[PDB]
């Protein structure tokens, strides 16, 4: 087509968009033992095919996803406040804990084949399985222990809801101006507040015992 | 069918003797008239025709193939509207085929078709070029001129004003002639080799007129406020400083060298649609046009700089002392009004220089990106509105005024900034008025205000009902929430007894609050820190030339039109036989390029 | 971490636009299947995808083409 | 007077400080006051010329003839 400073190409798909076995789409996505994704990710059939998806279904699934667990998290949040110290109370709870099980088995499945490799940077997705399977396991644990007498339910319960506002932080990685704001929060925080708290913590330890005897 | 074939035949051009039969055919075929023979000579879809697909398709036998199909066409008397034909898709309507004949660089073939008679007007009047954005289309300027012109092909441009029925003063759907498209296309320094200022000075001689230059496009811009608007800073300060030594062309030029002696050189530049005096000049639309980002390196041309810094130590200057003055007493009256405040007869001398700042900024905001410019105009206005409330408020028999008069005395004290931003201390200010302004700030109350919530949901939930102070100042929602913004405020204090029935994990949910806070006020800390010292000093210097050229301009606005006449910057020179145009005497001295002085205006200098 | 930034989300993009693709039926990823067929020589018949890529700092010339009439 | 830099003259008027002085060699050029008392070298002083200067204060002529003009003795 080329005319000008315009050209309008035509690249083949034949072994490269996600229609085979193993394409170059789906082994250039999920192989996490090479660490040159960033650059492989960026060839034109690849990227284009990406965009497509994401403009076709991917980003109308992804909203989805968000705002279902942005009305859960906010559902955990109301019960978790108005906790008793069952009209319409125990409609939400059952809405949470259904929800708590389809999260968790969701997650456990995607951990089960959640291969080593992935694991290897702490500011990637992989990650992120752990915490929302966490949640919901903390969730579904506090409805079984709120069902029996424990009074521990409680500490699951508020653990439960600030788990899940913080993974809040894996759909505001998705969205891209938050992208590059919560990237920078979570490395700040995963990789210096921790090493800077660890040594704090010494340094607060042997002071606290030299200046208590 | 044919039609297929001599397609396929002037695409591949593997060999003439295949179009040469199928045109026999052809001709046999219409023995058995014109409308016949091109509806079976073009493509239905687009109204493409062979010619055009055999030059979008070069190959070595394709000038040997485009004189085959010229040669059938003219021995059928039909080569009039098949050399002149177009498109018709509502994408590339109009491209003909001398407009593929240029843009494949190919020069013999487009000599051959404008000698067969191919208008050398037709006008690319398509959506493809001419796109509502860049980046999506190719805008060249929708013209056969502009095309040879804007892909670099000074033989074609030569080849195509030289000849006669050119129209050289074309202007497209745009508005823009040859000189508005140079401009648009030129990008900059040694990105594409600089060619375009290359084409714009030989357009602009071969043609030797002012007519290119003082055409305005549908925008009422002419090539000269075009390359104003956008930040074309080589082409503006190619045609600000523009010096032809031919003798013919001497008229044309923008700047004239009249009074070199050794190093020494006293020249002058011309003023006329440069020095604020019309509708909307080089210097208005490069201080005020917010839409560039290069306004830095635009401000500093030739004529502009020096016009800029005379404005300035002519007027500007003593009105901005003056105005400063003015507002620093109002400032003191108004801290003097409200310490002495009755819990003593110019108390209403503020009231008065308050409606005036009421209505002049506010005029200055009713004329109108608008929050780093004409922010200062909205908190000044705030600022007298609070005075003039706090006036009515304690004629009145309201207690409340002295919130709003102690908050007009500091929001006044704060608006002292704008006078005080070339300062280097008040610096940080002068810049974090553009960086926090709008977005780094809000990202950072997001998150807050996600935080504060829902840790104060997290604490209050946490917390027993006791019996009345309740041993806990985490009780409701909004307790905890104050105590969590008292927190983030240094107002509060972390006590591991709050009456909770699970104390650890009660403190663990306020020092994993802090410890977040903390993460966010960093990241506010380092971004609007953002140091690189030499870079943000940079910058601060940056936004205090750009901010004393927009006040040079606001008030020359101001001042009536005879003072601007006793102002108005610039001697009447003539610079040819009858021109007498206004133009700048900049002196200058160089001791590296030794010439002999021929071009010259006074032949005495001093 | 400032271009890092685009890294992970690229990443975390590309596997999330992935496992959502697995995630449907079959009948709607053969809706959705973006790529269309395209004879390419004798017999070829290959799913092309057609990108169109404007480089506003192009210094060449192209001659070659498979339907040179502009789409 | 004339000497400005080197980013601005690329260092001439040096050479042709040295080619007058040579020329006509003696020390009739270099001694010869100004109506301020100023010698060439005083008035390099005075007005801050730093590579005139430099030249002057640090001047050596290996030729023979011409070695009474050099203020610098490589020895
Ligand atoms: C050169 O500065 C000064 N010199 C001497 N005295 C002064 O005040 C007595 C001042 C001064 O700046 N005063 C101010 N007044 C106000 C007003 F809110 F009232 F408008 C200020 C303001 C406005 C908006 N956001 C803030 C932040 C974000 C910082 C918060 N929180 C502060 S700042
Ligand atoms: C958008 O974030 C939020 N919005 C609204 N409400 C929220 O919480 C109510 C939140 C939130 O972040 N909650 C959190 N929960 C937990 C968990 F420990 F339970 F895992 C957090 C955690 C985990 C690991 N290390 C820390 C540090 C290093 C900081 C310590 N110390 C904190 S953080
Ligand atoms: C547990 O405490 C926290 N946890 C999480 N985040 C936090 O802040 C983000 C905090 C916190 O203490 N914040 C503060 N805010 C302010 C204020 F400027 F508003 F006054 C603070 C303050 C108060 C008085 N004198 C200063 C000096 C002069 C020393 C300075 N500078 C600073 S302290």
């Amino acid at each position: 087509w080329a005319y000008g400073p315009v050209s309008s190409s035509l690249y083949d798909l034949t072994n490269v968009d996600t229609t085979t076995d193993n394409s170059v789409l789906e082994i250039t996505v999920y192989n996490t033992n090479i660490d040159n994704r960033h650059e492989m990710l960026t060839l034109e059939p690849l990227h284009t095919l990406l965009h497509m998806k994401w403009k076709k279904f991917a980003k109308h699934m992804f909203f989805l996803s968000f705002c279902f667990y942005f009305f859960y998290n906010i559902t955990l949040t109301l019960v978790s406040y108005y906790r008793p110290r069952g009209w319409l109370q125990l409609l939400g709870r059952m809405f949470v804990l259904i929800w708590a099980m389809c999260i968790s088995v969701k997650e456990g499945i995607a951990i089960f084949l959640l291969r080593p490799s992935d694991l290897q940077s702490i500011l990637s997705d992989a990650w992120f399985h752990f915490v929302f399977f966490i949640q919901a396991v903390l969730v579904i644990l506090s409805v079984f222990l709120y069902l029996f007498a424990y009074k521990e339910y409680l500490a699951c319960l508020v653990l439960a809801m600030a788990l899940g506002w913080a993974n809040m932080l894996y759909y505001t990685r998705g969205f891209q101006s938050m992208s590059m704001y919560s990237v920078m929060i979570q490395k700040v925080i995963l990789h210096d507040v921790l090493k800077f708290l660890f040594v704090y913590i010494v340094f607060l330890l042997g002071f606290g015992v030299a200046l208590a005897s | 069918r044919l039609k297929k074939r001599i397609f396929a035949a002037v695409s591949e051009g593997c060999v003439e003797e295949l179009v040469e039969l199928l045109v026999e055919l052809q001709e046999l075929c219409r023995r058995r008239v014109p409308d016949f023979l091109m509806h079976k000579l073009t493509a239905s879809d687009t109204g493409k025709t062979c010619l055009m697909k055999a030059l979008l398709n070069i190959n070595p036998n394709t000038k040997e193939i485009v004189r085959i199909l010229l040669a059938f066409a003219e021995e059928n008397d039909i080569l009039g509207r098949f050399i002149n034909a177009e498109y018709t898709e509502e994408a590339y309507e109009g491209q003909t085929a001398l407009n593929i004949a240029i843009e494949r660089r190919q020069g013999d073939i487009a000599a051959l078709l404008i000698a067969a008679g191919a208008d050398v007007n037709a006008h690319a009047k398509g959506a493809f070029f001419n796109p509502k954005y860049q980046h999506e289309g190719f805008y060249f300027g929708e013209t056969p001129l502009a095309l040879a012109a804007c892909t670099n092909q000074p033989e074609i441009v030569q080849l195509l004003m030289e000849h006669e029925q050119t129209d050289i003063t074309s202007r497209d759907s745009r508005g823009n002639n040859i000189l508005h498209a140079l401009v648009t296309v030129a990008e900059d320094f040694k990105t594409q080799n600089d060619f375009v200022k290359r084409m714009y000075d030989m357009i602009l001689l071969r043609s030797g007129n002012w007519e290119l230059e003082t055409t305005r496009n549908n925008d009422g811009l002419t090539p000269l406020q075009l390359a104003a608007k956008m930040g074309k800073a080589e082409i503006l300060k190619y045609i600000l400083s523009r010096e032809i030594k031919e003798k013919r062309l001497r008229s044309l030029s923008r700047k004239f060298t009249d009074w070199a002696y050794g190093p020494v050189s006293s020249s002058l530049y011309d003023l006329t649609n440069v020095d604020t005096t019309t509708d909307n000049s080089v210097l208005e639309i490069t201080v005020y046009n917010t839409n560039i980002d290069n306004r830095h390196e635009m401000l500093t041309l030739e004529p502009l700089h020096t016009l800029l810094h005379m404005k300035w130590k002519k007027f500007a200057k003593h009105m901005f002392f003056l105005s400063f003055c003015f507002y620093f007493f109002y400032n003191i009256t108004l801290t003097l009004v409200s310490y002495y405040r009755p819990r003593l007869l110019g108390r209403m001398f503020v009231l008065i220089w308050a409606m005036c700042i009421s209505v002049k900024e506010g005029i200055a905001i009713f004329l109108l990106s608008i929050l780093s410019d004409a922010w200062f105009h909205f908190v000044f206005f705030i600022q007298a509105v609070l005075v003039i409330l706090s006036v009515f408020l304690y004629l009145f028999a309201y207690k409340e005024y002295l919130a709003c008069l102690v908050l007009a005395m500091a929001l006044g004290w704060a608006n002292m900034l704008y006078y005080t931003r070339g300062f280097q201390s008040m610096s940080m200010y002068s810049v974090m008025i553009q960086k926090v302004i709008l977005h780094d700030v809000l990202k950072f109350l997001f998150v807050y205000i996600v935080f504060l919530l829902g840790f104060g949901v997290a604490l209050a939930s946490l917390i027993e009902k006791c019996p009345n102070k309740d041993c806990s100042s985490y009780g409701s929602f909004s307790d905890a929430v104050l105590e969590l913004f008292k927190l983030t405020i240094g107002l509060g204090d972390l006590n591991i007894q709050q009456n909770s029935k699970y104390p650890i994990l009660f403190l663990f949910l306020l020092i994993t609050y802090v410890i977040l806070t903390f993460v966010l006020l960093l990241n506010m800390l380092i971004a609007l820190m953002g140091e690189t010292v030499e870079n943000v000093s940079k910058e601060s210097e940056r936004i205090w030339r750009l901010q004393r050229a927009r006040t040079i301009l606001e008030f020359e606005k101001m001042l009536p039109e005879w003072l601007r006449s006793r102002f108005r910057m610039g001697e009447l020179c003539k610079v040819a036989e009858d021109d007498f145009r206004l133009c700048l005497r900049i002196n200058e001295v160089k001791w590296t390029e030794w010439k002999t002085h021929v071009s010259f205006l006074n032949e005495d200098p001093g």
